[PDB]
């Protein structure tokens, strides 16, 4: 084969604080090489529960793009974000397409992401109001108005801000705490594919 | 921004009508709709909630029998229902939910005391 | 499904004294929770936002405090425009469930 290349996954898997759920920070990974190990070998183990390939052979069967994604969130909506289902977090955040390829990977962050006070830096869009396509980003941070009543201001009855958040405080049990999930998505334009594990040809 | 009652009469199982609630200048259509259900001497039911981005989630006691939509400009909620089976003779509570996280917003609506039975108005 | 419990029913002995009044449910849900109070008849009206907060025209003396599957509230003045029912409701986590319903009575 080849002598190995250093992979920036970990680059996405390690970082002090993850982008919050307004907005899904994507990392356009490519031209790296395929490794997973390490994945099963950072928590505890646990099925993906993903959809698209296996994860048996995810090291195998290789792509030319992969498009990965780092936002956390409550466990409801782990168990929520597969395509078809919709919410909060799955319709006015984060959608993905019915013909999706690629899957999603969870585990639990109570020791990183979770502060005894509670960090209220994790903020989610519940009022967007629009049905959402999949794989786009709104920021919508302005006041919206509703009541057929001109509003245009700041803090006002029925004018309500748009971004609420998270309370992450340690004492919770599971389906409330800081989760973090890094859904990879792989897409075949047939350009020639930079992104393949080990191998020899 | 109060609601308004539109219904009432006596029906028989296997008919159904068409049960309305009218706001006061409230969205219906992008905003957060939802009914419940009251029966004489028990507790309240859920009965649906419709999202501003058009997602149905309803009961599982009553899969695949209601259908519910907002109206563009007339400022009402409109569902259909179908193949009452006569357990619903109650009162039908008209809402928005009343809170996304926190707000101090708070209004109900006005419900009518509709009863399903096989013997009519006597 | 929350199976949403409660115990002490029916609280009519209390006149303008301590009331204990409280909820449970099955799966461990957050403060995620509102209460209401339904008047005979009549529409209900809404005294707590999501178990920490406070209706705007209400006596100031309802407070709730509630977390880990235990939500608790308290009324220990029973002012005689309180004469309805008060029912638990869980949401946030589909289905909503409500309370099988609580009673208060003035002697």
């Amino acid at each position: 084969p080849n002598i190995t290349n250093l992979c920036p996954f970990d680059e996405v898997f390690n970082a002090t604080r993850f982008a919050s759920v307004y907005a899904w920070n994507r990392k356009r990974i490519s031209n790296c090489v395929a490794d997973y190990s390490v994945l099963y070998n950072l928590a505890p183990f646990f099925t993906f529960k993903c959809y698209g390939v296996s994860p048996t052979k995810l090291n195998d069967l290789c792509f030319t793009n992969v498009y990965a994604d780092s936002f956390v969130i409550r466990g409801d909506e782990v168990r929520q974000i597969a395509p078809g289902q919709t919410g909060n977090i799955a319709d006015y955040n984060y959608k993905l397409p019915d013909d999706f390829t690629g899957c999603v990977i969870a585990w639990n962050s109570n020791k990183l992401d979770s502060k005894v006070s509670g960090n209220y830096n994790y903020l989610y869009r519940l009022f967007r109001k629009s049905n959402l396509k999949p794989f786009e980003r709104d920021i919508s941070t302005e006041i919206y108005q509703a009541g057929n009543k001109p509003c245009n201001g700041v803090a006002g009855f029925n004018c309500y801000f748009p971004l609420r958040s998270y309370s992450f405080r340690p004492t919770y049990g599971v389906g409330h705490q800081p989760y973090r999930v890094v859904v990879l998505s792989f897409e075949l334009l047939h350009a020639p594919a930079t992104v393949c594990g080990p191998k020899k040809s | 921004v109060q609601l308004v009652e539109s219904g009432g009469g006596l029906v028989q199982p296997g008919g159904s009508l068409r049960l309305s609630c009218a706001a006061s200048g409230i969205i219906v259509s992008s905003n957060y709709m939802s009914w419940v259900r009251q029966g004489p001497g028990k507790g309240l039911e859920w009965v649906s909630v419709i999202y501003s981005g058009g997602s149905t989630y309803y009961a599982d006691s009553v899969k695949a029998r209601f259908t519910i939509s907002r109206d563009n400009s007339k400022n009402t909620l409109y569902l259909q229902m179908n193949s009452l089976r006569a357990e619903d003779t109650a009162v039908y509570y008209c809402a928005r939910e009343v809170v996304g996280s926190n707000s101090n917003m708070d209004v109900w609506g006005q419900g009518t005391t509709v009863t399903v039975s096989s013997a009519s108005t006597k | 499904d929350i199976q949403m419990t409660q115990s002490p029913s029916s609280l009519s002995a209390s006149v303008g004294d301590r009331v204990t009044i409280t909820c449970q449910a099955s799966q461990d849900i957050n403060i995620y929770l509102n209460w209401y109070q339904q008047k005979p008849g009549k529409a209900p009206k809404l005294l707590i936002y999501d178990a920490s907060n406070l209706e705007t025209g209400v006596p100031s003396r309802f407070s709730g405090s509630g977390s880990g599957t235990d939500f608790t509230f308290t009324i220990n003045s029973l002012q005689p425009e309180d004469i309805a029912t008060y029912y638990c409701q869980q949401y946030d986590n589909l289905p909503r469930t409500f309370g099988q319903g609580t009673k208060v009575e003035i002697k």
